[PDB]
RNA sequence: ACCUGCCGCUACCAUCCGUUGGAUAAUGGCUGAACGCCUCUAAGUCAGAAUCCAUUCUAGAAAC
RNA sequence: CGCUCAUAGCGACGCUGCUUUUUGAUCCUUCGAUGUCGGCUCUUCUUAUCAUUGUGAAGCAGAAUUCACAAAGUGUUGGAUUGUUCACCCACUAACAAGGAACGUGAGCUGGGUUUAGACCGUCGUGAGACAGGUUAGUUUUACCCUACUGUUGUCAAUUGUU
RNA sequence: CCUAACUACUAUACAGCGAAACCACUGCAAGGGGAACGGGCCUUGCAAAAACAGCGGGGAAAGAAGACCCUGUUGAGCUUG
RNA sequence: AUUAGCAGUUUCGGGGGCGUAAUGCUCUCAGCUGAUUCUCAAACUCUGAACAUUUUUGGUAAGCAGAACUGGCGAUGUGGGUUGAACCAAAUAUUGGGAUAAGACGUCUAACAUUCACUAAUAGAUACCACAAAAGGUGUUAGUUCAUUAAGACAGCAGGACGGUGGCCAUGGAAGUCGGUAUCCGCUAAGGAGUGUGUAACAACUCACCUGCCAAAUGGACUAGCCCUGAAAAUGGAUGACGCUAGCAGUGGAUGGUCGAUGCCCAAUCGUUAAAAGAAGUGAUAAUACUUUUAAC
């Protein structure tokens, strides 16, 4: 036969086809914009949390738009952002087959995430108590020679670097004994400059503040909402008999047909509708939310103007149960990936 | 079947420097130089003295004759216009909805602003040496001049690609910018 | 025929039918004229004679003749006119096609569609022509040459596959060259005929003979 | 049974988010022969597709 | 013919192909049983491109239309009636182009036709009965095997370091 | 239209308890030729233990020596001038 | 079966022109006759031929159906054609070595060099065989014929491109060129009562036509190799694959050379056959229902 509809426009995309549990718990994403920046004020990634939803009314800002200076009223994620412990620097170095580890160094003050990756790992267990065995930075003295000379080879030996940063998800509601560890690459100026400062900045601690402004789009990722196995009908959103006689199924009928003589990858079937990974962009970025020394709430109304009152963004009654800010946080567009309290990843567009 | 190939031999004034260092040319004359590739085709390519360049390549087809006889008219062209600088004047038409024709005269760019209603900024970036400039012949008219013959007349071509309406009757509208005095050369 | 697409017949094979007492059913031929231009030309004033000829054996048509003698009949008139052409063609078609209809089929069948009965009903008159044999031929004045190979390239385009045009050696629907045709005026031995040639020649067919010279002289 | 009904799932029965570079085809030109002129072509080159391939995104190899 | 003007657009009589989306012809395959027709579902592919992207012709002034290249990247509709593809109307749309996949798709469905028995008519038959005629009612079984797909563990059931 | 949620129950995991039909051998594909639609032949694409739960494209799946149709000097039930 | 005109007829057929009209002549057209012309007539023939290949009937055809002769396949395989019942070589006891067949020889895969061309294509790559045609190409190669050329060519650029004359007509404008018909002569180096562009039609410009210069080849109509266009369809795909290209490992040749079957040669071993022999290496045995020799398979 024809068809003979036309439409059948594949229910789906093929783009996220593999549609499996994704890698990492937190958001991840294995691509960065590229130089033409500053230097150490553009570290071009971020890690934050989820923590809900909330509306705000603003203006437009569009001529001819249902007038650029009437209300509309819009969602909001709002998302708790702890400022970060970068503590790594990574040296990659360009090759015949892409980039590579070359060498990382390490900060001498902390080594403390080491051990955060270590109590909830190893089963015969030989070096828990407190040690190594995958190679790290000990040492006062003689460590910093090491430290010396792998500074000066990155340094000069090709291609560009990032930060092993981490977040401070103790000091947060939820209770987390591991951290979760994050590369923020580090764009613009050249390479001395970047391999130089990433040393300085150790003890340093980031801020969301630090990466981005408050008017800045983002590339937001995260790990999708984890609703397990379903079949195909909201999976790929398909049809069905809706006045109903059918000793079938709610599953669909061909796959494939008698066609290679084969069933094919490009038909819609039972798998899983959660943890995957992705990425929205252009995520305009409303408001940066300012840290809280658990005295104030001015800072986390925003303006007293049209505000015109004293809160917390969180809500009334608060957030008991779920992920409650007492930290830097950020307004964006409405809507991220992943749940309501789970691990995000931001990069800048 | 296979048949031998005549040498094209060349004078070249005492002018220029034609310099051939592995079968490339260099041409510096008075406006300045140009370079240019050959060996395409392995055609051997000699200076006799310094008042002659000859073309050739002693056995082959009709093809390589062909080559032969192009190279050596490319170079011609190249000595007379590295002397005296070569001018491509192109021209242009209307004046019922009026033609404006601008010129950033740093950077060496046209910009044709509004013809056929248009409101866009159409700016073409010249290839590398040649110029242009406004002159007042009849309130029309924009003279580009240079010494590299094929570069201009390619810029100057691309001018008038970019100056024409590309949706509806090629007659509605005979306008745009278009080449008029050409082969034109100068000695003032 | 116009029915069939003639690549049904295009392909000199099964010895060959004709009209008879015992194939009465025929069509006529769609051909029934030879007679292109001016019938009534001496044999004294046109010495030349383009022939065309089929450069393949196959069969050819009688629609297909049809077709190509107007565009020698068109062509006989934006070129010269009637005091150049004269065309007796040089091939007919005696030679019969049959056809075993199944057109009764377009839905089911009655089964005698099928191969029982097999054999098919007169349909279609047609030529059949070696390489040689001659198709088209324009006897003529020796001012019209390239005005009448277009006539017959023309024709060519209207026969199935390869045809050659040519010019004899000869005064036209004669055997004699141009050489030997001086020769009859020279010796007294030219003997018109309205058309062709008899030729005056010496001969015994009686007791004792001399009216053979004096015959038509 | 009925009304109301958080949390939770979910709706074009709601909300948000969907990029930029090269390479070309057709094709339009350049310089310019073979073919003293000519010609987008032969040598050569320019512009140029919802096209191709990258960037993006998914997955992550008995690959590091 | 297209005023005029063979090829803008068509194109006679005539001639050559390709196609397998028509139907025949054939009877190689299957009667140790490939479940026959449509509709729904769903993908895939083809291009003989209806739309759109970019181009070039036009009897292309504009408008709209027509013709053609590249190109199958993205679209390719809602309904009445019909068992029905086919058919024919109403309505939208940029457009509602033709096709292929065992006349795609029955352990995916439905059974509306076609497919048995019961039965009504009409024509035919002395009659039992017949009908590519009409009408009506008529049980659609099985995946707990291998593969293929989807997701889910786990592994070089160690490649000769753990982690 | 356009699907949604919810509960029961089975399924799904365990604990006991345990089954058949089927089964030449066997299970990756493209193309080729070949009882003309190959898993095996040929040439290419390739290839990685052991498995789980779904799914129904393939095994010209299974159930039935097709009764549709023809044949056999095979029958029967009925009809008639 | 059937085409053409010609002639000789016309008290025989018909209608015209010539005295009114005919057949009285002369015409186109009827009939008859005579000589010539077209295609010759499976069931005509004076004459008369030596599954595959060849012949051949039906059939548009069919991997359809039906015959003939030979060959195979099938009741024999092996090598070769990638693969394959039938095509090629060539037939199989079991082996050894040697040399071959068809087919190959860049690599897969045993096997090579040398030499001349041709093709530049998303190609082109061994019968059967996995299709391609009519018709096009100022693609390149190779030819063939006629024309032109130092009396100066060809292309180029430059000059000239007239008088009668506004040719007669239509017009009262169409003055070469909306357009009909004649289409001549002068003079010249040459110039159509004109090839278009243009214009009210002209004017103006250009073309045929000629000459200035430059300076040696030019022009054309065809044939025919390879290539291209023609040349569109359904999972992802096929010289078998890779791949190849400016000698190629493609095509068409040339001169050698090598690989290679269960074929051939030679040797061996076993059986079979045919012939012969007997103390069977059974030279003290005493075997013939058995063993041996020779030859062929």
């Amino acid at each position: 036969m024809s068809h003979r509809k036309f439409e059948a426009p594949r229910h789906g995309n093929l783009g996220f086809r593999p549609r499996k549990r994704a890698a990492r718990h937190q958001g991840k994403v294995k691509s960065f914009p590229k130089d033409d920046r500053t230097q150490k004020v553009h570290l071009t990634a971020f890690m934050g949390y989820k923590a809900g939803m909330t509306h705000v009314v603003r203006d437009l800002e569009k001529p001819g738009s249902k007038m650029h200076k009437k209300e509309i009223v819009e969602a909001v994620t709002i998302i708790e952002c702890p400022p970060m412990y970068i503590v790594g620097l990574v040296g990659y170095v360009e090759t015949a087959q892409g980039l590579k580890t070359y060498k990382t160094v390490w900060a001498q003050h902390l080594s403390d995430n080491f051990r955060r990756r270590l109590y909830k790992n190893w089963y015969k267990s030989k070096s828990k108590k407190a040690f190594t065995k995958y190679v790290k930075q000990y040492e006062t003295e003689e460590g910093k020679k090491s430290i010396e000379a792998s500074l000066q080879a990155i340094k000069k030996r090709c291609s560009v670097v990032r930060v092993i940063a981490h977040t401070q998800v103790h000091k947060l509601k939820l209770t987390q004994k591991k951290a979760h560890v994050l590369e923020i690459q580090v764009n613009g100026g050249s390479i001395v400059e970047k391999v130089n400062f990433a040393v300085a900045n150790f003890e340093k601690t980031v801020n969301v503040t630090g990466v981005f402004a408050e008017n800045e789009l983002i590339d937001v990722i995260g790990v999708t909402k984890g609703k397990g196995f379903n079949g195909v009908i909201k999976r790929w959103g398909v049809r069905k008999l809706p006045r109903k006689t059918h000793k079938g199924l709610r599953k669909v009928a061909c796959i494939g047909a008698w066609h290679p003589s084969r069933v094919s990858t490009t038909v819609p079937r039972a798998g899983q509708l959660g943890y995957h990974h992705r990425v929205e962009r252009n995520k305009k970025i409303y408001r940066i939310g300012q840290a809280q020394p658990e005295d104030g709430k001015q800072i986390s109304t925003g303006k007293t103007e049209f505000d015109l009152t004293e809160k917390t963004i969180n809500p009334m009654g608060g957030f008991a149960h779920y992920g409650m800010v007492k930290h830097e946080f950020l307004m964006l567009k409405g809507c991220v990936a992943g749940p309501r309290k789970r691990a995000l990843t931001l990069r800048k567009s | 079947m296979k048949v031998i190939n005549s040498s094209r031999k060349v004078q070249i004034p005492e002018n220029v420097t034609v310099d051939v260092k592995g079968r490339s040319v260099k041409v510096t004359g008075p406006r300045g130089t140009l370079s240019k590739s050959f060996d395409h085709a392995s055609v051997d390519i000699n200076l006799v003295g310094k008042k002659e360049l000859t073309v050739d390549l002693w056995f082959g087809n009709r093809k390589q004759i062909a080559c032969i006889k192009t190279i050596t008219s490319i170079i011609e062209n190249m000595i007379t216009g590295v002397t005296k600088g070569y001018e491509y004047k192109m021209r242009f038409v209307y004046a019922h909805f009026p033609i404006n024709v601008a010129v950033t005269d740093g950077g060496r760019v046209v910009e044709i602003r509004n013809f056929f209603g248009e409101k866009i900024v159409r700016r073409i970036e010249l290839l590398d040496g040649i110029t242009c400039y406004r002159n007042e012949k009849a309130k029309d008219e924009i003279v580009l001049t240079g010494n590299s013959l094929e570069l201009l007349s390619q810029s100057c071509a691309t001018i008038q690609l970019r100056s024409a309406i590309k949706y509806k009757d090629v007659r509605k509208f005979l306008d745009g910018i278009y080449v008029s005095e050409r082969n034109v050369l100068e000695s003032n | 025929m116009g029915r069939r697409p003639a690549r049904c017949y295009r392909y000199c094979k099964n010895k060959p039918y004709i009209k008879s007492r015992y194939c009465r059913g025929v069509p006529d031929a769609k051909i029934r004229i030879f007679d292109l231009g001016r019938k009534k030309a001496s044999t004294d004033e046109f010495p030349l004679c383009v022939h065309l000829i089929s450069l393949e054996k196959e069969q050819l048509s009688s629609e297909a003749i049809e077709a190509g003698r107007i565009s020698c009949n068109k062509y006989i008139s934006k070129t010269g006119g009637k005091d150049s052409f004269h065309m007796r063609v040089r091939v007919h078609p005696w030679h019969v096609l049959r056809i075993n209809k199944m057109l009764s089929c377009a839905g089911a069948d009655r089964l005698q569609t099928g191969m029982r009965g097999a054999f098919g009903k007169p349909m279609g008159t047609v030529a059949r022509v070696n390489i040689g044999q001659i198709i088209f031929s324009i006897r003529t004045r020796d001012n019209m040459l390239a005005n009448v190979v277009e006539a017959l390239r023309r024709s060519s385009y209207k026969f199935p596959g390869r045809q050659k045009i040519v010019v004899s050696k000869k005064w036209g629907f004669t055997a004699y060259n141009r050489e030997a045709y001086q020769k009859l005026k020279a010796d007294g031995r030219l003997m018109n005929d309205g058309a062709n040639v008899k030729v005056i020649t010496n001969h015994g067919t009686l007791a004792q003979y001399a009216k053979d010279i004096a015959a038509a002289n």
